[PDB]
């Protein structure tokens, strides 16, 4: 003698706010649903980010070239925020080749099949001369959390070429999560509630894919409880 | 002394456990700890502090 809570429609207001709701969810349950897919969703979603970049004319990424005005540390700042899905491969090496004058976006990367660049509107530098060409290429890996440069260190593994510029990978798509629990009437029912979580990304994992996953992670750990061997 | 060659060495130093914070009025500490985004409390909205 018990209900269950079916997914319900998943309202797309913009590109990266999305609503979810669960209608038939027991009382009590609510709280700990909700709790429970926002820890999981904020901490553990896989994505996709740069991890290194070369550049042709720059030793170090302290130097700087000629007709940008950016510096070279604020180009890799920059491209830490880009945001791009990837596919198939897990190591992808994206071509940027841009000259005369103007603001090098996004859009200018060299498009590849498995890769979608989901803003191509974002820049990532300023050219100020009719000779400067900037030419660069980008590598992306898939992993979940936050790796900095100096740990991944360790295990350099032959950072020999001094072209390398390492970036700190924030490998991780969602950026908030909140949830209300709100008075459901069902038909025949006195006191039912309905879980609204809205969660807002930058636009690569679609919402469906997150709750799947999420509640995949958590089943997992109470499928490890199931079973006590006591031996 | 024939001749002298300098060297200079940049190192980038991130925050972490141990280092002095303060603030305008006089009021200081250590970073204690640093916690995971979930941890920290939010308000409805959801943006944590």
């Amino acid at each position: 003698e018990f209900l269950k809570p079916r997914l319900v429609d998943i309202e797309q207001v913009s590109s990266t706010h999305a609503k979810v709701t669960l209608e038939p969810l027991e009382r009590g349950f609510g709280h700990t649903l909700g709790n429970a897919l926002r820890r999981i969703l904020l901490s553990s979603m896989p994505g996709c980010a740069v991890t290194e970049v070369e550049i042709d004319g720059v030793l170090h990424e302290y130097s700087t070239k000629e007709g940008v005005q950016e510096d070279i540390l604020e180009i890799l700042l920059n491209l830490k925020g880009l945001a791009v899905r990837v596919q198939g491969k897990d190591e992808v090496i994206l071509t940027l080749n841009k000259s005369g004058i103007g603001p090098v976006t996004a859009a200018d990367i060299t498009h590849d099949g498995d890769v979608e660049i989901v803003k191509p509107q974002h820049v990532i530098c300023h050219l100020t001369d009719e000779n400067a060409s900037i030419s660069m290429r980008i590598k992306v890996q898939r992993g979940r959390g936050y790796v900095p440069a100096s740990t991944r260190i360790h295990s350099e593994e032959d950072e020999r070429p001094i072209g390398r510029l390492l970036v700190d990978a924030c490998y991780s798509p969602v950026e908030r999560i909140a949830y209300n629990v709100e008075a459901a009437r069902v038909e025949q029912r006195t006191d039912l509630d309905k879980l609204v979580i809205e969660m807002e990304t930058n636009g690569t994992i679609d919402p469906e894919e997150a709750i799947r996953r999420a509640a995949t992670i958590l089943a997992e750990q109470l499928e490890a409880f199931v079973d006590l061997r006591d031996v | 002394v024939l001749k002298i060659v300098k060297v200079y060495l940049a190192v980038k130093r991130r925050i972490q456990p141990g280092d002095k914070m303060a603030g305008r009025h006089g009021n200081k500490g250590v970073i204690s700890k640093i916690n995971p985004i979930e941890d920290m409390p939010y308000d409805e909205n959801g943006t944590p502090v």
